[PDB]
């Protein structure tokens, strides 16, 4: 196996390097080290192969070296669009041989402006209501950084069960999305004056509300 | 343009055989200038190599999987196949197909898009689809399904601009839920029809929903 | 564990004869087992230069790493995918050695090639190339637009300028032309320089001499 | 199936009601509705059976009723030690008969004071380091309410991968516990000046730091 | 009267899940009671498996009737559950109970619960690492599957000040937990702190010595 | 599907002869198939009163819900666990009807029972009980302390006061039944020879049955 750090970080314009260290039966044996880039929602893509040989569409800024049992991907002139997972690959001569990979390193770009949660709250539909179910749906999109807490309120009083919330996932434009689901009974929905979705992000809370 | 696409079952009972095909367009699964390969990505993000296949019928498999893997071509359909026997939960992954150079550290040049495969022996469960009624925002709730994924489109693909399909939540019960929203002009809310098309293949769900104010 | 060439030769293997696809990628070996007169050798007729000398070098090598040094996709002005022959079949179809590329004119023109490769792989690099001696004046122009051509190769320790020797030889595997093949070892940090305006069988893949120690051909 | 709300809430001393509604083949068909209490870490316990008949050790304040296709558990004089999961049970005469249960309702008690997180942070052990692995352990205990965000910092800059965080769990004393794990490589651990675990709870951020 | 469940913690799919209930006081003879199995799946909700009467007459849940068997062992004060052809749907905390003979059966006395994971993922035992240090010290119980894991200190001799945190479920599907104990600074020292880790599905039994850094 | 009583009679089933353990709980039935002279009837010799009348009612019942109305565990001053006879065996051991309780004196004393049960179920309740006619005066004091005893049972529509008629088993038992309408109460009073109710049957489903 090759070993990478789970994450590295740098500020836009400076340089970051991702180490890849293996052993005497792969990198130390002299085999090439390849690199792949994986953008958040997509398949990996070939980044560097052989001895620092870039496929077309790969910029000069991406550069690979190798010394002894370790290899290194250097990314100079850091841009926010470099935020991806990078995997190193090599050959290992044990047992008729195997292609061998690292566990990926996440590059974080550090100079990035705060974006605030966009929150959309939806009441249960007529169709779901007549099936004697109910679900409030709270959607959070385009915030940075990707840490929120969501609290549901019923007539201003907290509701602490029947909630199902995602952890934030990176979107294609380097901001985060997340969503929260509140399970209710129809008689509960029809009882209260209103329900509220409370989203807290970077010390500021935004509340959306719906009603029967 | 060379394009690659994986396809096959999304849910596989353990101890059965996982089977996938890669459909190739813009180059033949001949000739011998390339390796035709499968890789996979388990939860626990790691990339893992499964094997390379050469059109001559020679193969190189991952020694940890050699005994279970089979990669074969179908030249008369421009497919090649992965066949993985005796699967366990350990084989749950996103599987990729790829076309590779003949380098001994093999160079995975062109990749497919990825296909999730869940090995579970839990029965599939299809989603309930409910309209999220409302420039304005509207959408579909795709509730309580298993396993991932679910594809959602609007007006059969005619509407892509302003569409955001959120990642699924994994409930404590082990079922998934997601919402898709599309942002539209208030003025058309209105006279324009908004239909959302939901697909959950392991349970053969194909559901259209009209979304109205 | 030994490398068992079957009916494939050292030349067939290193050049990448389509009959030798078993050896497209070869794990580490102790020694090499070759037959006396192997069936699958130079599928396109010709000669492999300093063959006995290369075989001796192989007695000190335990593994190769195949690398791509010139992407086939990087011949902008030359056609690199139709240099194939019924002498070199793959599944009964016209093919050619996998490790080298038989470049042909594209759009009725064969511009002078001025290519170069610097050895940044940290190990000795084994590089093969060739020259095609065509049948007659007609075939020369059919393939390359230019009737008067040459191959030029050079490293720090190599200076080659070859001219194709045009005349129609007796057919071997359907073919009345020949090919000469050549090889060199490119030391770390040295460069090899390629130049031609026709008849050049270019490198695509080359071999890093990655493992050494005691081997032998048997 | 019987259907109950996922949660109800009340303040100490007041009354809360848990509805349990079924169909024509169980409660509507005339069968009894039993009730069980499940405290957070423990097996359920019989609370009410038959027609409002309490086993010994169940206080007067717990009361069941039933009308038509729906039944009801009432809790008067809510005490904090009533925070538990309540399940309703009945018989359904379909297919040779079955014991049938609701999905359970969690009662939350509301008159409860904020408690702040106690945070304990540990550096990697020498044994793990010589195994070429590294893990920082951040432990959060005895806070209320049960909502926190954890942010890991490396030399004050955020680290956005290799993090593994629990969702808070209710303890025996009605407070919460939680923990976060950061995976590092040994040279990452030895390279930076220090790492910090930042825990944010109810508008206060608490930081702990470790170093090699 | 006490009821206690026991049996394998991890079971392969399509095989037979098996549990016994060990009863003390007024035993599974009688004939005045039902001897029952219930269960609780991930994302709670109680589910009834079946009742058995000491006479060998039984009443099973119609969703499972064909897979369930509940039998007594009067000469051992046991009764047993046997659930065949299991799937991931059978993952749950299982309880045994003694019940009244009412048709809406009255589960009067319950066992303690025992987790059973149906998975076909191979079990993986924990790596145990000391969390070095009134002071606090502890154990990291790393990368295991499935639940649960018991941790004790000095073979049970040390209980005051012990907090074993709930496990985390990593993205890999493996668990980690910590157990910490808080001790006098002054004894850190002359007093030895060993933590004992037990993971029954993988037959992992590990001692770890915990000291301050050197 | 029919209820196929095997060698058990209606009395045996409804009283709960340990020989009839197959019918401790019986799913909904269409009609009832009884034999001509069933082997398993009254455990202890005696008579089942208004048997034909009750069998007739059964022609209109499709399912019972059995409930517990007087917990065995609630006889503080009487012995409720040693009322068994080798006439009523269970697994070859002395037992007794499962639905009723043969109360015996505790510490040479049988305090007057004054028990009462209000039907707070929403349905008609079928209740069975009995009285024991002892052999002789000696048997009479050995079981109950009081030589001069009575059974007293009453509802809005029932008035029973019986005196035991004293003269493998040489004594007898009489059994009786009544239907308790919703919201009516039943009152029991005795100072000996009383076979008390433990379980009773809610009449939950009606429609057409028949005895065959
Ligand atoms: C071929 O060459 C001619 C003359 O240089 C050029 O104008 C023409 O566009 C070329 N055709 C292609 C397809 O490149
Ligand atoms: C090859 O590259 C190295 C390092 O980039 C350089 O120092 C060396 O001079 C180059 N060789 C030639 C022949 O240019």
């Amino acid at each position: 196996a090759l070993t990478q750090p789970p994450s590295v970080s740098g500020a836009p314009g400076q340089r970051v390097t991702i180490p890849c260290t293996g052993g005497s039966s792969n990198i130390g044996a002299g085999y090439s080290v390849h690199w792949y880039q994986q953008l958040p929602g997509t398949a990996p893509k070939l980044l560097i192969y052989g001895s620092n040989s870039r496929p077309s569409g790969v910029p000069d800024r991406f550069s690979g070296s190798k010394s002894g049992t370790s290899a290194s991907l250097a990314i100079t002139g850091l841009r926010p669009e470099d935020e991806a997972d990078y995997y190193c690959q090599s050959y290992d001569s044990s047992l008729s041989g195997s292609q061998v990979f690292g566990a990926g390193t996440r590059v974080t770009v550090l100079g990035q402006p705060k974006a605030n949660p966009t929150v959309t709250l939806f009441p249960p539909s007529s169709e779901e209501l007549q099936a004697n179910k109910a679900t409030l749906v709270c959607l959070i999109s385009d915030f940075y950084p990707g840490a929120v807490t969501v609290a549901w309120k019923a007539d201003g009083s907290p509701v602490k069960a029947g909630v199902e919330t995602t952890t934030p996932s990176k979107q294609s434009n380097n901001k985060y999305a997340a969503s929260s689901y509140l399970s209710l009974t129809p008689e509960q929905w029809k009882s209260h004056r209103s329900y509220s979705c409370q989203v807290t992000h970077e010390g500021s809370t935004v509340e959306k509300t719906v009603a029967p | 343009q060379l394009q690659l696409q994986e396809s096959g079952l999304g849910l596989v009972k353990p101890s059965e055989t996982l089977s996938l095909t890669c459909t190739v367009s813009g180059d033949s699964v001949s000739s011998g200038s390339y390796y035709w390969s499968w890789l996979r990505q388990p939860p626990g993000k790691g990339l893992e190599w499964i094997g390379n296949m050469h059109g001559s019928g020679h193969t190189n498999y991952n020694p940890s999987l050699k005994s279970r893997v089979t990669i074969t071509p179908d030249t008369s359909k421009n497919h090649f196949s992965l066949r993985l026997s005796s699967v366990t939960a350990a084989d749950t992954a996103v599987y990729y197909c790829a076309r590779a150079l003949l380098t001994t550290v093999t160079t995975f040049e062109y990749w497919g898009q990825g296909t999730l495969v869940t090995v579970s022996s839990a029965s599939t469960k299809g989603p309930s689809v409910f309209p999220l009624a409302p420039t304005a925002a509207l959408g579909c709730l795709v509730k309580d399904y298993f396993p991932e994924p679910v594809t959602v489109s609007w007006n059969s693909g005619a509407l892509t601009s302003g569409v955001h399909t959120f990642p699924a939540v994994l409930q404590s019960s082990g079922l998934y839920s997601l919402s898709s929203v599309v942002t539209v002009p208030s003025s058309s809310l209105g006279t324009q029809t908004y239909i959302c098309n939901v697909n959950h293949k392991p349970s053969n769900t194909k559901v259209d929903k009209k979304v109205e104010p | 564990k030994p490398l068992i060439l079957r009916d494939c030769s050292v030349a067939g293997w290193l050049l990448g004869n389509p009959m030798c696809d078993e050896f497209i990628n070869v794990p580490e070996w102790s020694y090499i087992v070759e037959k006396a007169n192997p069936a699958n050798d130079l599928c396109y007729p010709g000669n492999f230069n300093d063959y006995e000398e290369l075989k001796h070098l192989l007695s000190r090598i335990n593994h190769f790493e195949k690398i791509q040094i010139i992407p086939k996709s990087s011949w902008s002005d030359h056609e690199a995918s139709s240099g194939v022959s019924s002498a070199c079949p793959y599944q009964g179809t016209p093919s050619f050695f996998r490790n080298v590329v038989w470049l042909i004119k594209k759009n009725n023109t064969y511009p002078t090639i001025k290519r170069s490769y610097n050895n940044t792989n940290q190990e000795d690099l084994l590089i093969l190339w060739g020259i095609h001696h065509s049948n007659d004046a007609a075939e020369q122009t059919k393939l390359y637009q230019n009737p008067t051509t040459y191959i030029s190769v050079g490293t720090s320790t190599l200076n080659q300028r070859l001219v194709p020797k045009i005349a129609t030889r007796s057919k071997v595997n359907g073919q009345s032309g020949r090919m000469d093949f050549f090889w060199t070892i490119l030391k770390p940090n040295d460069a090899i320089n390629f130049e031609s305006n026709g008849n050049f069988i270019a490198p695509e893949y080359a071999y890093k001499i990655v493992k050494k120690g005691d081997s032998a051909i048997v």
